[PDB]
């Protein structure tokens, strides 16, 4: 069984993805990938700087769920520091979440599809994704890496013009996911591509550690902001699509659905939007208001203490784990009391989907693992930190 | 060749809270000027471990 | 103009002329915009400068 | 006086006094607190060679050695005179003893006020009673000392 | 004269070979207080220019003058020491004096009259370091009659 | 020559010196390898081109954030050239081509020019030191046509400025040599290698680093080096014949040669070829029959035995055998 | 194969030490014929760098740690061996007046 | 020489407006920066309308734009891409990672920029570049290869 | 299925001599073990029907240089049937051999790799215990608090030979590390 180098070096198989794999010359026997490529080294830079300057790293890791990424970050920092935080807050962070997972799984859609062949849809979904990118603009500073969420609420508040835009987008994007479904489910080639390729059972998924799409693609109803939620979630009404088959189809079919029930919740968030401050109050853990710390002395105090030196988290160690898109999403701080964390482990979800390639590509054909890498939507940002 | 010792409480300051912290101190007397926007250069690489 | 450094520019602005003892300064006139307020006591003779602004402050009466 | 030098990078910021209750005694001297500027100012950065025709021009560290290695013989073992500095730690004046005497002679002096000094019982020229000490006084007789400069 | 130091100070201007030195901040030599104890210090900053430790200075010229020395690095130097004064590398170490004026060269001599004179004339202005800063300079101008 | 190294810190590419040299002509084959060993020091260097802006675009991963800062500059105008020098304090000359031009003759190709920048450093009055650079061998009475004008630049150029060191490498090898690589790329075209000289034409290959070296090696030292000429020469002495099995044992060939005498070779080289005379400018460039190298390669290319040698500073040749010929591997 | 538990005495490490040199000195063809090194350096002398690295650090007593030397070099092999350590760097590890003097006309602080 | 002037002109004129009007940089993609720049060339900013399609191999790509962070272990990929490339090879420095240190800039496993390794032309700043930026650095480097007189300079020297 | 019952029951169900000490509170349930019943302990927790946990999510590590054991690998596990999670942790040394958990949970043998890469603490009975993460010819363990921000080597390009050669590190900029820490707490 000769073996050759794969390692495109192009986003059209996500970049930085070595994958040497042997061949017998036409079936796939063992596949095994070469992390490493995008170990920038975000694990060991966090010990060096304080809890607020340590909030960018997250936006970078998993860079398509951006806020996904840095709510974790934040609620294991309000764990750790017993703060509570309005309900204003809460709604919106919930409401920006789902606007992460919606554009997550924009993206893995039609860059799978892209490596399948389908390249129009592709072009379809990142014009309505420019929709969502620029609520972000308009929110937060930045389009794609925003600093929004911080630990004690969100950064800043939302704009006048804000909800109404949302509700408008809302309003066509279900046609949209209509209208980039019908080119998929219904086609012949998709279902011959996608049946039957890396099933993976519950037993399988468990073992290995495939919490997210990948577990619930195998029968396993177990989503973490349902079974442990954790912001405003009781009070939204949404459904956990389930798979039957562990074939990249039920897969695909899985986040269709979850797209679904994202804009579902988005349109209850909307609606239940209740007023009040953004940021927490109870502990001095968030900036005083610009135009009030130009004329207070403590104001302006607290304001210079949290911008030099940070709030100081007790010292304490804990796991928080929120529902990223891609799947199970967890922070584990260790403090040391002092306002830099001691260690911050961060576990990738993409980092066990990705070591499962080894069995799910287990007697396929060679291009039957490009599909297999776009169904479990791997960006090596989180895989390697 | 390095020194241990512990910190002493800085004079400006009454507090006692940075005290009975023991440390390591690599001599990294190294470091020179760059000549075009004047940074601080260094080519040893524990210039700031033990702090 | 740029010719003028800023410390040889804000030596020509006249002084401000204020009857009380004390006066406050907020930098821009939107309070929000401007530095935070220094109270100053302009009791000398030489000007009372401003250590945000640079302004300067010259108490004519009472 | 123990002291707790501040620094950025390549150059001494400040000067800050250390807790030490036998010596200094958290206080510290203005002289000793503000002679930070005289690091950076004026100083020798490389050797220099006077020139036959009196100018006086820089060279590399092997020419003014080789120079010196030069003249270290042009004259008699004695009359090598080699006098220490205030500030010389006690490393350079032991190897400055050392290549003297190697030379046969011993001219080797503490700079300032050593003239006909003997120090060899180890009281007669040092503060037998200790600093923290003279708090259990009850009468000084300052001989000529002026201990204020 | 072959002036070797880190200042000036009227023996640049007398001078015939100027060796730089490293200075107080810069350098791991031991001190002695006045009550006989012994203390190192730690090199905060770099060198300046092409400036060498005074020991290491010494050291070369005697080297190259050809004259031999058993030591060869700044741990040696110290271990030569203790063979001249072993509390020189005692650092915390508060040793008294094990003597006193009983045994001495008893020699009652010829006095003299003239008084008693200082020795320090400004106080600012003492050693090369304090003589060349700016601070000082202006210091010893109006702090003092 | 003292008082201009001013060492900063460890020995590193973002490093400090006080050597502002400039190298002229350094686009070529030496000058990307000594503008890297004059970057490594962390010296910087100034790199005058006149060709093309993405010529000299390689030398900027020599130094760091302003180590290698290329001009423009025209050589048919003077006062232009004075700006790529107004800020140095070293000048390093390597300028002079194999070739022949119409715009650019033979006497004005490496005379001079040479001469133009040897009087405008002299009128500069900052320019501390020189390195001018000619072939080994350059004599007043030679076949070789170009040697004679380098040799008049090399005697005309102390002249102006005593206190100049000429360095004279000969047949220097390396990844970009202009006598090697030619060969191996004519053997795999079709292959026979035309010995010219027929063997029994032996010279001293150098190696280009080694030669790189003795420059900076020049510029470090301080003492014997302003108004000496250097010859820098290989450990032994090769001929055509054996240089030509050294390149084919590594070419994986079987060795075959069409090993002719002079005057055919001469006759089909430089009168064949020599067409710079009537309109256009630019003409193809000889790959081995070269005006100036057939009449080079009639005589013997050894060291002066009472001149300056390469060990005089210390530098041990590299043995051309192993080590530095090793690109040839991308031709078998 | 998978990792062996540590050695339980020295004499049980010697042996694993001479197991491990015996691998490095078997798969050393592979070397010299996948990185093309032939004129440069030849194959017995790469035997004496190898035991010069092996008996540098033969004052070891502890068990664990001789084991763990052990560990890293056969990493370090396999590294070599493989298609992961790129050419010029196994060349590159492998393969007067007075020191004093040199050390104080280089640099201050040797 | 003015004689033939114009021609050598014309000549050059044609050539760079055929190299400004068709570049083919190659997606070099590495990090959170890949996803803005095949973001402008979606259907919003339209990237193709200026000639600008990309390529999958550096074979035929004239041009590389280096999105994203650079390790050290994909240096020399990065190194072996850009020598393969044709004789042109202009290379973008996307992102505020690759066009010198970055974010990150301090750790052990990053290069710091991709200007030690595949000499740059054209710098874009932005963590990530807005879509717009990226477009105007790609309008910076068609204005540079304007400048090249590349027959000019052939036929003087 | 929730903290208080899972304490009770495994502080009933356990053998003793495993669990050297535990704690309940709010942030998580703790099992500090002693190093070697680790395999028994996690193959107890795994297989037993009251302790149905069996996804690991990950495998931490804390490097303390102050304490003998220095370094301590975290144990993050999962139930998914039960809904609750438990953390299992020891205390591992620089020279001494853990013992390894992939039999139990394959998943595992991946953050086994990448836990001798950080810090290099080896484990027994493992595949592979190849660097994962680090370039290949990396030296030293970065996670540990020893190993310098900046690094050791440094990357560049050089054109004498057309290759990437490591070199000593040497920074332009030196990391400016402010130093925040104020007394009063
Ligand atoms: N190293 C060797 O193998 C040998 C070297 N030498 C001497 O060493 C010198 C350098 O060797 P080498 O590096 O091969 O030379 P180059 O191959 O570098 O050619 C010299 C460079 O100078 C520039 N140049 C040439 N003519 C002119 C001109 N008229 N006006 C302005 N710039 C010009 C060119 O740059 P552009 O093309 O970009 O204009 C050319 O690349 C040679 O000139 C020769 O005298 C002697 C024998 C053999
Ligand atoms: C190209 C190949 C690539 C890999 C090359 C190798 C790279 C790693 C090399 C390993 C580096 C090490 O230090 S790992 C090996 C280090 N371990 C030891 O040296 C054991 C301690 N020494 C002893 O036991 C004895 O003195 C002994 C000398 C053995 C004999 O003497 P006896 O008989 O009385 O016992
Ligand atoms: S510049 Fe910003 S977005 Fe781009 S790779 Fe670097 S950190 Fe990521
Ligand atoms: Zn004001």
């Amino acid at each position: 069984n000769f073996t050759l180098n794969f390692g495109p070096q192009h986003p059209a198989a996500h970049g930085v993805l070595r994958l040497v794999l042997e061949m017998n010359g036409e079936v796939v026997e063992r596949a095994e990938p070469h992390i490493g490529l995008l170990h920038r080294g975000t694990e060991k830079l966090i010990e060096y700087k304080t809890y607020l300057q340590a909030l960018p790293y997250f936006d970078r890791l998993d860079y398509v769920s951006m806020m996904a990424q840095e709510h974790a970050y934040s609620l294991a920092v309000e764990k750790l520091l017993n703060c509570e935080v309005p309900l204003r807050a809460q709604y919106i962070r919930v409401l920006f979440c789902e606007i992460t997972r919606i554009l997550n799984h924009l993206l893995a859609l039609t860059t799978h599809a892209m490596d399948v062949g389908a390249l129009t849809p592709f072009l379809w979904a990142f014009e309505e994704r420019e929709k969502l990118l620029e609520f972000y603009e308009r929110v937060s500073g930045a389009r794609m890496h925003a600093s929004f969420i911080r630990p004690g609420g969100v950064a800043q508040d939302l704009p006048l013009g804000l909800c109404r835009d949302i509700d408008s987008f809302t309003q066509q994007f279900a046609s949209r996911i209509d209208e980039l479904e019908e080119m998929l489910t219904g086609n012949r080639i998709w279902k011959q591509r996608l049946v039957d390729i890396g099933t993976v059972t519950a037993q399988q998924a468990k073992d290995w550690g495939f919490s997210g799409v990948m577990l619930r693609g195998s029968g396993v109803c177990w989503d973490l902001r349902r079974a442990a939620p954790y912001d405003v979630y009781d009070q939204l009404d949404f459904d956990v699509p389930v798979g039957t088959r562990g074939d990249c189809y039920d897969r695909y079919c899985i986040r269709i659905e979850e797209m679904r029930q994202s804009l579902r919740i988005i349109v209850q968030c909307l609606n239940q939007m209740p007023s009040g401050m953004i940021k927490a109050d109870d502990r001095k853990l968030c900036p005083p208001s610009r135009c009030r710390m130009k004329l207070s002395m403590e104001s302006l105090i607290h304001h210079f203490e949290l911008y030099t030196e940070g709030f100081s988290v007790p010292a304490s160690s804990t796991y928080t784990a929120v529902e990223a898109p891609k799947g199970e999403f967890g922070v584990f701080l260790v403090s040391n009391g002092s306002n830099r964390p001691y260690r911050c482990k961060i576990r990738a979800p993409g980092f066990a989907h990705s070591q499962g390639l080894d069995f799910m590509s287990k007697h396929h054909m060679l291009a039957d693992v490009v599909t297999i890498i776009g169904t479990q939507d791997i960006v090596f940002g989180e895989v390697d930190r | 060749k390095v020194i241990i010792y512990s910190p002493a409480r800085t004079a400006t300051q009454s507090g006692s809270g940075k005290l009975g912290k023991w440390k390591i101190n690599f001599v990294s007397t190294l470091k020179w000027e760059n000549p075009l926007m004047g940074w601080t250069s260094t080519g040893d690489p524990y210039a700031n471990v033990g702090d | 103009r740029s010719k003028k450094s800023p410390m040889e520019l804000i030596s020509e602005v006249p002084p401000i002329k204020v009857d009380g003892r004390i006066v406050a300064c907020e930098g821009d006139t939107n309070p929000a915009l401007g530095h935070p307020i220094e109270f100053i006591c302009l009791d000398l003779n030489e000007p009372a400068i401003c250590k945000y602004c640079g302004l300067r402050y010259v108490q004519d009466h009472h | 006086s123990n002291i707790r030098v501040d620094s950025r990078g390549p150059e001494v910021m400040r000067i800050i006094p250390r807790l030490n209750e036998d010596i200094n005694e958290e206080w510290i001297s203005d002289k000793t607190r503000f002679c930070y500027d005289g690091l950076k100012r004026q100083r020798l950065s490389d050797p220099m060679i006077r020139d036959s025709d009196g100018r006086f021009k820089a060279v590399s560290w092997r020419d003014a050695l080789a120079v010196v290695g030069d003249i270290i013989h042009q004259v008699k073992p004695d009359e090598i005179v080699g006098v220490a500095g205030q500030l010389s730690d006690a490393e350079s004046m032991m190897v400055l003893k050392d290549f003297v005497n190697r030379m046969g002679s011993d001219n080797v002096w503490c700079e300032g006020t050593a003239a006909g000094v003997d120090a060899d019982l180890r009281y007669s020229y040092l503060m037998n009673t200790s600093i923290s000490g003279l708090e259990n006084a009850d009468l000084f007789l300052l001989i000529g000392t002026q201990p204020r400069v | 004269v072959v002036y070797q130091g880190h200042h000036g100070d009227k023996a640049v201007y007398r001078a015939n070979v100027i060796l730089p030195a490293s200075a107080f901040t810069e350098k791991e030599g031991t001190y002695e207080n006045t009550e006989g104890f012994t203390q190192q210090t730690v090199p905060a900053v770099p060198t300046v220019g092409d400036a060498r430790d005074d020991w290491k200075i010494v050291r070369a010229l005697s080297e190259v003058s050809g004259v031999k020395l058993p030591y060869n690095s700044i741990e040696g130097v110290r271990s030569r020491i203790k063979s001249v004064a072993p509390n020189l590398v005692h650092t915390d170490e508060r040793e008294p004096a094990a003597f006193g004026p009983s045994l001495k060269p008893e020699c009652k001599e010829a006095m003299s009259t003239t008084p008693f004179q200082t020795v320090v004339e400004n106080f600012y202005m003492t050693n090369s370091i304090t003589r060349a800063s700016k601070i000082m300079a202006q210091c010893s101008a109006v702090l003092l009659k | 020559g003292v008082g201009h190294l001013a060492r900063k810190g460890t020995g590193g590419r973002s490093s400090v010196s006080g050597i502002v040299a400039t190298v002229f002509g350094a686009t070529g084959f030496l000058g990307r390898y000594l503008v890297q060993q004059l970057a490594k020091m962390g010296s910087q260097v100034l790199v005058p081109f006149r060709g093309s802006e993405d010529s000299p675009r390689h030398l900027k991963l020599m130094g760091d954030l302003g180590q290698v800062v290329p001009m423009k500059f025209d050589p048919r105008d003077e006062d232009s050239i004075k700006a790529v020098m107004a800020k140095a304090n070293v000048v390093i000359n390597l300028i002079g081509r194999e070739y022949e031009t119409r715009n650019f003759s033979f006497e004005d190709a490496n005379h001079h020019i040479a001469e133009k920048l040897a009087l405008v450093a002299k009128e500069h009055g900052g320019i501390m030191r020189y390195i001018q650079v000619s072939c080994l061998g350059a004599s007043v009475s030679s076949p070789s046509r170009m040697l004679r004008a380098k040799a008049a630049a090399e005697e005309a150029v102390l002249n102006a400025l005593p206190e100049a060191t000429i360095m004279r490498p000969a047949t220097m090898i390396g990844t970009e040599d202009r006598i090697l690589n030619p060969w191996s790329m004519f053997v795999k075209k079709y292959g026979f290698l035309p010995l010219i000289g027929g063997g029994t034409t032996k010279f001293q290959p150098v190696y280009v680093v080694d030669v790189a070296a003795a420059i900076v090696a020049a510029l470090k030292d301080d003492g014997s080096s302003m108004g000496k000429t250097y010859e820098l020469g290989g450990p032994d002495v090769f001929t055509t014949h054996e240089l030509a099995e050294i390149m084919y044992d590594m070419i994986r060939e079987w060795p075959r040669y069409v090993k002719l005498p002079f005057p055919i070779a001469k006759a089909m080289a430089a009168p064949r070829d020599f067409m710079v005379n009537k309109v256009p400018f630019p003409l193809p460039s000889p790959q081995i029959f070269n005006l100036d190298q057939i009449n080079a390669l009639t005589t013997d290319t050894l060291v002066s035995d009472n001149a300056l040698k390469f060990q005089d500073l210390d530098l041990v040749p590299h043995k051309l055998k192993g080590y530095p010929v090793e690109f040839l591997i991308q031709y078998r | 194969i998978g990792v062996p538990p540590n050695s339980a005495n020295l004499t049980e490490a010697r042996r694993r030490v001479f197991d491990f040199f015996r691998a490095a000195c078997r798969s050393i063809p592979t070397i010299m014929d996948i990185y093309n090194l032939q004129d440069v350096v030849a194959p017995s002398q790469l035997r004496y760098a190898i035991s010069a690295q092996i008996r540098n650090n033969a004052h070891i007593t502890d068990p664990k740690v001789i084991d763990l030397l052990i560990f890293k070099g056969m990493e370090e092999l396999t590294d070599i061996v493989d298609h992961a350590k790129q050419r010029h760097h196994i060349i590159g590890q492998y393969v007067g007046k007075t020191d004093f003097l040199k050390n104080f006309y280089t640099s201050n602080y040797f | 020489s003015k004689a033939a002037e114009f021609v050598i002109s014309k000549v050059d004129d044609l050539m760079n407006w055929a190299r400004t009007g068709s570049i083919w940089p190659m997606t070099f993609g590495l990090a959170c920066c890949a996803v803005e720049m095949m973001h402008t060339g979606a259907a919003r900013y339209d990237l193709d309308r200026f000639g600008i399609i990309f390529r999958p191999s550096p074979r035929q790509s004239d041009c590389m734009i280096v999105a994203g962070t650079l390790t050290n272990k994909m240096a020399p990929a990065l190194r072996k891409v850009y020598d393969q490339m044709p004789e042109p090879r202009w290379v973008i420095s996307m992102g505020s990672c690759a066009n010198g240190g970055g974010y990150y800039h301090y750790s052990y496993s990053v290069v710091r920029g991709c200007d030690r390794i595949v000499p740059v032309d054209i710098y874009v700043p932005g963590c990530p570049p807005t879509a717009e930026a990226l477009l105007y650095g790609l309008l910076q480097l068609q204005k540079k290869i304007n400048r090249r007189k590349d027959f000019l300079h052939w036929w003087n020297k | 299925m929730d903290n208080q019952f899972i304490f009770k029951y495994s502080w009933e169900t356990l053998p003793k001599k495993w669990v050297k000490k535990m704690e309940r509170s709010e942030h998580g349930n703790r099992f500090d073990t002693n190093t070697d019943y680790l395999f028994q302990l996690l193959c107890f927790l795994k297989l037993h029907t009251y302790t149905r946990v069996q996804v690991l999510i990950d495998i931490c590590g804390v490097d303390y240089p102050s304490r003998k054991r220095r370094f301590e690998v975290v144990y993050n596990l999962l139930s998914t049937r039960y809904n609750s999670r438990i953390r299992v942790q020891t205390s591992a040394d620089e020279v001494t051999r853990i013992s390894s958990v992939v039999s139990l949970f394959p998943s595992a043998g991946w953050w086994e790799r990448e836990v001798w890469d950080m810090f290099g603490v080896s484990f027994i009975n493992h595949p592979d215990l190849r660097r994962i993460l680090t370039d290949y010819g990396f030296e030293g363990h970065p996670l540990r608090k020893d190993f310098p921000l900046s690094g050791y080597v440094q990357v560049r390009y050089d054109d004498p030979e057309k290759r990437v050669v490591s070199e000593p590190i040497e920074m332009t900029q030196e990391f400016r590390y402010f130093d925040f820490a104020s007394p009063w707490e």
